[PDB]
RNA sequence: CAAAGUUAAUAAGGGCGCACGGUGGAUGCCUUGGCACUAAGAGCCGAUGAAGGACGUGACUAACGACGAUAUUCUAGGGGGAGCAGUAAGUACGCAUUGAUCCCUAGGUCUCCGAAUGGGGAAACCCAGCUGUUACUAGCAGUUAUUCAUGAGUGAAUACAUAGCUCAUGUAAAGGUAACGCAGAGAACUGAAACAUCUAAGUACCUGCAGGAAGAGAAAGUAAAAACGAUUUCGUAAGUAGCGGCGAGCGAACGCGAAGAAGGGCAAACCAAGAAGCUUGCUUCUUGGGGUUGUAGGACUGCAACGUGGACUUAAGCAUUAUAGUCGAAUAACCUGGGAAGGUUAAUCAAAGAGGGUAAUAAUCCCGUAGACAAAAUAGCGCUUAUACCUAGCAGUAUCCUGAGUAGGGCUGGACACGCGAAAUCCAGUUUGAAUCCGGGAGGACCAUCUCCCAACCCUAAAUACUCCUUAGUGACCGAUAGUGAACCAGUACCGUGAGGGAAAGGUGAAAAGAACCCCGAGAGGGGAGUGAAAUAGCACCUGAAACCGUGUGCCUACAAGAAGUUCGAGCCCGUUAAUGGGUGAGAGCGUGCCUUUUGUAGAAUGAACCGGCGAGUUACGUUAUGAUGCGAGGUUAAGUUGAAGAGACGGAGCCGUAGGGAAACCGAGUCUGAAUAGGGCGACUUAGUAUCAUGAUGUAGACCCGAAACCUAGUGACCUAUCC
RNA sequence: UAGCGGAGAAAUUCCAAACGAACUGGGAGAUAGCUGGUUCUCUCCGAAAUAGCUUUAGGGCUAGCGUCGAAAUGUAAGUGU
RNA sequence: GUUCGGCAGUCAGACUGCGAGUGCUAAGAUCCGUAGUCGAAAGGGAAACAGCCCAGACCAACAGCUAAGGUCCCAAAAUAU
RNA sequence: UCAAUGGUAGGAGAGCGUUCUUAACCGCAAUGAAGGUAUACCGUGAGGAGUGCUGGAGCGUUAAGAAGUGAGAAUGCCGGUAUGAGUAGCGCAAGAUAAGUGAGAAUCUUAUCCACCGUAAGACUAAGGUUUCCAGGGGAAGGCUCGUCCGCCCUGGGUUA
RNA sequence: AACUGUUUAUCAAAAACACAGCUCUCUGCUAAACCGCAAGGUGAUGUAUAGGGGGUGACGCCUGCCCGGUGCUGGAAGGU
RNA sequence: UAGCGAAAUUCCUUGUCGGGUAAGUUCCGACCCGCACGAAAGGCGUAAUGAUUUGGGCACUGUCUCAACGAGAGACUCGGUGAAAUUUUAGUACCUGUGAAGAUGCAGGUUACCCGCGACAGGACGGAAAGACCCCAUGGAGCUUUACUGUAGUUUGAUAU
RNA sequence: AAAAGCCAGCUUGACUGCGAGAGCUACAACUCGAGCAGGUAGGAAACUAGGACUUAGUGAUCCGGUGGUACCGCAUGGAAG
């Protein structure tokens, strides 16, 4: 209430309009894979039989940042970000995206 | 509430000149009609809390219990009858005296079981009666010797 | 848990009546002018607590100048002569000294004499 | 002689303080009352005469109760076993272990009114008709309201007919209704700081329709990839998506988790029968098969008997519950007192030491209690039985069918989160109007591809909502201003014509053992006696303040002009939660009551007669902050299930944190912006929370209360008065 | 003849000891930037009565002005002289 | 002192000077800035006094000293020099 | 030891008291619980007990929890009691004496005079009232005072087509 | 102010209202007008001397001017 | 326009003059400067009629010069009977000051045996009346309108009938 | 007055993307701006240039346009939007 003025955010501009097609992919961190090792097929199942996150956005993404303890190829993703693919795929990882 | 319990919805004369004050009614709570002003209500009261500070606040007094020694490890001692004479004379066969909880099997002893509460002391229990309310209230029990699987088994 | 307290409220009232108890009339026979009535009564007696200090005072010095002006002397150099004077600069129990001492009165009042001497 | 000076108590009264009075009934306790709420049922009754009254009925003369000219009860059954002769005095004839009184069940009669109904009529009325009765210008008993439906007869204009009329049959069905539902009709106040959009809410009200629940429902569905497979309720998603003077607000669905988990007919097409447009071959009606459909399905050609609330929620047994209740253990003394269960001494019991009485607190005194038995009639529930009847698979496809003013289209509406909007989709009015299996529909305008389905026909338990009610009960409910307005003859008295409103009040004592007598007194009332543990205990009676009035009491005051005080204190009187005692107080100093508001009130600013009682910052859910605890990048179970409304245990569905940048595409420990990899921007650098509790504040709830003039709905009202007849 | 109404030789007159909008019940404890009320004890610290905006001027929203807690003490800022 | 976090209330004050403005350089008048005072701070002084001056109260006390201001009596100190 | 302690709205902290708490802990109680009353104790406060007396059933402890939870004050409310005040009024008209009645007569009854109304202040009759009528008895309240009287009260009769 | 009448009972009786009178206007009938959703009914078993509305208020005299604007009525050329 | 004009109309101002009147703003008659008369919102007349309003006079006269008298009721004395409003309690004086800017209660000063009783009103900003005057509320009602939105109703046209 | 005054030529920098750093202060705003990049424009070069000598000459969000738009485009493409 600015006293009858209209308020701060009553003079905002209407800004972005919002994708309903918008989805991600609950994305962890590289440190939980240096919690486990090397848990052959890093997916999904390690992922949430790990219990990481239980409810998630449908794929599973890691970090550049969290460190190369890990020594499987086949990480079983949606989509991990490039930088990522540097570090792991640098390190004794392989790609199986979706 | 003066809404909920009533007669009058009505004011019962007006002010001006009339004497009194600006006022509501004898419904309004100030005159024996009294209408509560916040009061009580239909409420309840529970909570339960987490497993691992439960099954730790029963390994509290556990514990108490353990150095305490008041706990005695007894066998079956399953009668024929369920007459209070064998549980007076085993019961007070050591006598704790003030208030004593009975630890049965889980499954469910009943001879001093289906008797025993006009015994004033005695506590009828198993592994399904665990509280702190249960324990710390006798503080003094006897104990059905299979409280490995009566106790470890989630504690 | 409609409850009252019924008596301990009566007994707040039954306490500051009979601590109230004394004054004139019909102030015990009702309520609230009893309760500052021993309330500004000791307002002042925190004051007199203070001013019958400040007006004994004016008892000591006011009849020492009364045997002082009895010795024909006034209070203001028969003090400077107490300045003047010994050790003793001793006020007030030399203020109780009217009680029949020509010598501890009269005898100190030379001896302020020979302090302004 | 005198002259001065000085101090006195006698107080009309009054004040202080004390003692004892009345007065008032708070107190303090009790609770037969009420509230909330669990479990289990029942959740409707009625013209075959309801609800609800009114009126009677009793040896008492009331009133309530209870019953209904049979009338304060009758029959029959069965329990039951000592007195009965409701309320309660209060009386009498009496009555009764032979079995009463009583309890239960069934039957009986059931005054009048009332849906109220032979007709009229203001409620407790009047007047009838008919049929028999039995006698009378009687009486009895029944029939006689209407609408609907079904027949039967009648038969106008006008021949048939028809309208219309008459009779007969069917409570049908009108009506009373606790709460929940559904459907129609449907506001305002509010709030939005005003307010016209919104909100409030399609809620208040009102009307109708229903049952124990209702609706509810079997994809012409959702969704978007493998994705399932009617509904319903709860949790979740989550205030998420959205909508909205985009204000203020309102507001999802999907998917998932739990409970609950049942679908089945018909028309159609056809086939057969009849009758008939019999205008023949009829192409409409009646009966029975046919089969109820999505990857089409049925009819046509093939061809199989599965209990079934589903392919018969019939009848017969079984079992057990309400509906009468029955048994049912375990102790003595002493002390105290008016009385032991209290204290003391000992003993017992054990499916009963729940609870309540008992003159004062009981396990063993009693009711009871735990358990264990008992019902003929009683209302049921459930199990077994053949029966109580309609269904299957199946390949192929001659053509037909599959739900016409129907979908749709126009306009006007409305609901759907949806305020006309890109507006889906559904349902209305109005108008226009298809296709029909090569079909048609949905996939948020819409055009193609794909996914799914088959409307435009009907039924569907279950899980759910709420209790007037029936008990079984439970209470960190409540104790007579409370708790229901109502513990009490409460909806009473009483107000008002009415609609409406709406009070006050319980307690003697254990037991009335209620004060014989005697005396005063017109009587009451008192006083003695006696009563009882107690008579300050005497009928509104336990306990008894408080204001008010007193009566006695020590001191002081009748030269004094005070928020009525202190402080000191002459003097007097008395001796204590034994204390540097108290009660006074002359005199003397100095001293503008209390509350809200205000800049400032002492106030001639308010307000308060007094006294006592009541009488106002909560919780529901949510967020934030702060701590406490627990574990920790791992914390966390919600709903639900289990269980004592326990606990615990189960239940991970979901939720929080665990990187963000940018509207977004997206990118990612970097990201966006920008030609920039320039700078800047937010970012790990910039280092842990989660969960619960608790406290403060928050927000929706009347949300700290007391408060208007107001607004609308529903209803009442022309005897005052105005008009009119 | 009954209230969004009526009546009316009409004043805003009356509609049951009484009306510019009747009375009764519900909405609904309508609402109320305005009035009043607020109850146990202590300790410590300690105000403002101003700026800016405002259908705002007897009211709010910030900011100045208190309090407590926490993080360090811009490595002293503060405050004096 | 900063920062962060809660939690506030305060909006309308006067008055005394001092410097302004407006006003009859009328005002216990308004409206500024500036300090104090009260409010929200007793006691003393000025006869009482919210605003002026002095002096900031935890409490006891039968202690003294002192601020302004007083010292012929009320009413205490100097018929002081 | 030093320093601090005016303080309203403000904010922080802490504690008291009431009631219920099954909890326990653990007692009291008829030799007297609670509650009341006087009290010349203690506690910084709120508050706490001691004794005397009433009084004759529940209450207290501790500690903790939970709260319709701390009472003056609002035209607060309800209930009681003042006050004014022995004052206003005693509700529009004249009775009078003697005798009775009783216990007690102004006010009841009679006698005897007076008086008033008398197009009524007569009688009779609508609505209305709903038994108020009368007889007998009584005087708790009512009668605006008294009161033997009564439209007051108890009992009993009383209305005919 | 004609008059008589009526007028606020809980203030005001009047110059206020009303009234005959006078004026204008509307209505040809299942009236107009009005009340009611409609139905039904009033108007009135009325028919323009009647009904409705507006003014003024007996009697006497008199009612002057202005159609610019408004409203009303009527007309249709064009605009809309 | 007619016609009336200090109008129930001119505050213009006691307009002017004359009459009533000694004394005459009001009264009448004319004048007519008509702020701002005035024609059907009738204008000017108009006997009788008025609980009219004024102005004058006659009559009668305690209204008044200037009062006084008696009769009745209260009042008041007593017996009986017996309320209301009312409020912090108050043994409540005066002056002059002071002060939310007017004293009972305050400072200074004055007079005052104590308690009443009958009458009276200056206070006690007396009561009774949360001002009906004024102002404010984002307050509400009612009323009005060529406010804005509407509504019915009225009247077109379409179109099923 | 090294003119901001006055007159000539070039002239379209009254550029784009920014922006360290600041100031001003409830917020919203507002006042500037070193320097850099992309190229520019004068000026021989150096140097200057993000309006005027500086200061009035201007208003919040919505909503609907105008154009572009690597954005989304509701199963799917497109389209609608």
């Amino acid at each position: 209430f600015e006293g009858g003025q209209t308020e701060l955010f009553r003079r905002m501009p209407k800004r972005g309009f919002l994708n309903v097609n918008r989805k991600e992919y609950a994305i962890v961190n590289l440190e939980t894979l240096n919690r486990l090792e090397d848990g052959a097929t890093v997916s999904a199942e390690t992922l949430v039989a790990a219990k990481i996150v239980k409810d998630v956005k449908s794929g599973v993404k890691v970090l550049a940042n969290g460190e190369l303890t890990a020594k499987n190829l086949t990480v079983k993703v949606a989509k991990v970000s490039a930088a990522a693919k540097a570090a792991i795929e640098a390190a004794g990882g392989s790609v199986e995206e979706a | 509430n003066r809404s909920a319990v009533s007669g009058g919805g009505k004011k019962p004369w007006r002010q001006k000149g009339t004497g009194r004050a600006r006022q509501g009614s004898t419904r309004s709570p100030q005159w024996r009609g009294g209408g509560t002003v916040f009061g009580p209500n239909p409420r309840s009261y529970a909570y339960k809390l987490p497993q691992k500070v439960r099954q730790l606040a029963l390994k509290s007094v556990y514990s108490t219990k353990v150095t305490d020694g008041k706990l005695i490890a007894v066998d079956t001692l399953d009668f024929a009858a369920p007459k209070t004479a064998e549980f007076a004379k085993v019961i007070s066969a050591l006598s704790i005296e003030r208030k004593v909880l009975v630890v049965l099997p889980n499954e469910g002893n009943e001879f001093a079981e289906l008797s025993a509460r006009n015994l004033e002391n005695v506590k009828v229990t198993t592994a399904n009666s665990a509280s702190v309310l249960d324990i710390v209230s006798a503080d003094k029990l006897l104990v059905v010797q299979s409280a490995l699987t009566q106790i470890e088994e989630v504690l | 848990a409609r409850v009252k307290g019924s008596v301990a409220t009566r007994k707040r009232r039954k306490r500051i009546l009979k601590l109230a108890k004394g004054y004139y009339g019909a102030k015990h026979r009702l309520f609230k002018t009893a309760k500052e009535q021993v309330m500004n009564s000791y307002y002042y007696a925190f004051r007199d607590r203070r001013q019958k200090k400040r007006d004994f005072r004016k008892l000591w010095i006011a009849r020492i100048n009364a045997a002082a002006r009895m010795n024909g002397l006034s209070y203001s150099k028969l003090m400077h002569g107490l300045k003047l004077a010994d050790i003793e600069v001793n006020r007030k129990m030399l203020a109780d000294i009217a009680i029949a001492d020509a010598a501890a009165f009269t005898a100190l009042a030379e001896e302020a004499k020979k302090a302004l001497a």
